[PDB]
């Protein structure tokens, strides 16, 4: 009798769900991976000024 | 027929028989691969918890086609990506975890699977 | 010739030389010298123009499999569509390296006592 | 019957059996459903047999006769580069320059690090007909 | 004459040294399975928590009783259990599952696996 209406929006709003969380997941992924860039670089950059003002004293 | 005695059940909204039928179902020793086929869909359909397990094992018998509509169906992304695998459709598991990455990701399987592109 | 065996000479000289007139002349000694020399790449294409010219010494089928065996592979109806090369020999080289090589050698060589050994 | 649905490198091996170029080109007929797909793994598993070059000259012979298209031969030719077994550069190299000659990409500046033995005369008439217009002299004295 | 290089190494205390070592042999190009397998030994020695990860790889890569040994020195019952179904030596994994459950047990495997003695 069509009685697919049920199940059908019960997996319907299952998905849009899900949707959601793995978004919300990709983002708290995007940052943090932003975050681990900016750990690094700023260590690189300090060693690297380091060294320069160590070292620029030949050429 | 037996997928007719599908249709005889979900026209009456029989989908509780369709479960029952399915059941029992199981029981069987001199069919093919389009009745676990159809297993697999009323799965999806009501119960795709359980055609993971099993279709990790049924797998080497049934077809590609079939297979890769009813994953569709399933929208299940984490699962649609080890299949793929067991048909070695790496594509398909490259495009899905591009999309699907947070259910289907899967790191270092991917990063050696991917030499087949 | 001797010499040449001798010699561990630059590279590209033996494919300008190949082509020379005869001298003390054989092949299973030859063979010996890339073997010290790890090096089989040398005559591939020589040996491939002798052999297509139907050559039937097993040594230079031999020495096909030889460098078969080097390339990564399995030639399994290469080395089955050749009786003309030893069986016996071509599946005692690669003890170490494959049971599969040797074994559907011996298949082949009816190689029943080494089958067995 | 495969067509449907089917282990395909079973039929690729059938075709590297069936040394019919006809029966390519009835592989060949540019208007089947599978047929992008078909080609797809009957690249990737062209590489199973590698001991007899036989089978390859007729698909390359059907490919020049099938007229195929960039994106249709040459991603034979790049696959089959891959530490090619039959490392020659006839047909191969000179195939490649044809094919380069069609596709007129960047692709082909790396060709010439890429693969070696080739001829002067070739490229140079292709690199005038190129953006090589002194390049030509300077090969002369170059390569 | 690298087996005896690794002898070496640990008579001389170069455990650091000889692991490291196993790094650089890490991404050869023409290796037997040997290879792997001495892997796989100092692995057991030193690295088991990436033992058995690495050994999802080279399966078709191994020689039963090598491997078995190692493992057993280890005896990571599960991962012995994952050699069993690499080799299909149902006997053993089902006598280890049973003084080793806790441990090393799955209810689903169990359900068909012991069908095949």
């Amino acid at each position: 009798p069509e009685s697919i209406r049920k199940w059908r929006e019960e997996q319907r709003k299952r998905l849009q769900e899900l949707d959601a969380a793995s978004k919300v997941t990709e983002q708290e992924w995007r940052e943090k991976a932003k975050k681990d860039l900016e750990e690094w670089n700023q260590r690189q950059s300090e060693q690297v000024e380091k060294n320069k003002i160590n070292n620029r004293i030949a050429d | 027929e037996l997928e007719e005695l599908i249709n005889y059940y979900q026209d009456r909204g029989y989908f509780e028989e369709l479960i029952t039928m399915l059941e029992a179902a199981l029981g069987l020793e001199r069919a093919h691969m389009g009745m676990f086929t159809e297993l697999a869909i009323l799965y999806s359909k009501f119960k795709p918890q359980k055609m993971r397990e099993h279709l990790e094992l049924f797998w080497s018998r049934v077809n590609i086609p079939k297979v890769l509509r009813a994953a569709e169906q399933a929208h299940l992304w984490a699962e649609l990506v080890f299949l793929y695998d067991k048909y070695e459709e790496y594509d398909n598991a490259i495009i899905t975890m591009m999309n699907h990455p947070t259910d289907a990701w899967k790191e270092g399987q991917f990063k050696d699977i991917i030499t087949k592109v | 010739i001797g010499g040449l065996l001798d010699v561990d000479c630059s590279e590209d000289v033996i494919k300008n030389l190949i082509l020379v007139v005869r001298g003390q002349f054989s092949t299973d000694e030859l063979v010996a010298e890339v073997e010290k020399r790890n090096r089989l790449k040398l005559l591939l294409p020589w040996l491939e123009a002798r052999i297509h010219e139907g050559c039937e010494e097993p040594a230079t089928h031999n020495a096909l499999a030889k460098i078969y065996i080097d390339s990564n592979n399995n030639p399994e109806r290469f080395l089955r569509e050749n009786p003309y090369y030893d069986s016996r020999v071509v599946g005692k080289y690669c003890e170490k390296r494959d049971p599969h090589l040797a074994c559907v050698a011996y298949e082949r060589g009816q190689c029943d006592l080494e089958l067995i050994n | 019957v495969c067509n449907e649905n089917s282990l395909f490198k079973s039929l690729s091996r059938y075709l590297v059996r069936r040394k019919d170029p006809e029966l390519w080109g009835s592989v060949l007929l540019e208007s089947n459903p599978y047929r992008r797909p078909l080609i797809d793994q009957v690249v990737q598993t062209a590489l199973s047999e590698t001991q007899d070059p036989e089978e390859v000259s007729v698909t390359v012979k059907a490919f020049m006769t099938a007229d195929l298209p960039n994106e249709l031969i040459e991603l034979l030719e790049k696959i089959v580069l891959d530490n090619s077994v039959f490392s020659e550069h006839r047909n191969l190299q000179n195939l490649l320059i044809l094919t380069a000659i069609k596709a007129d990409r960047t692709r082909v500046m790396e060709y010439i690090n890429r693969l070696d033995n080739y001829d002067a005369p070739d490229i140079a008439n292709i690199a005038i007909s190129n953006e090589l217009f002194e390049e030509a002299f300077a090969i002369f004295r170059k390569f």
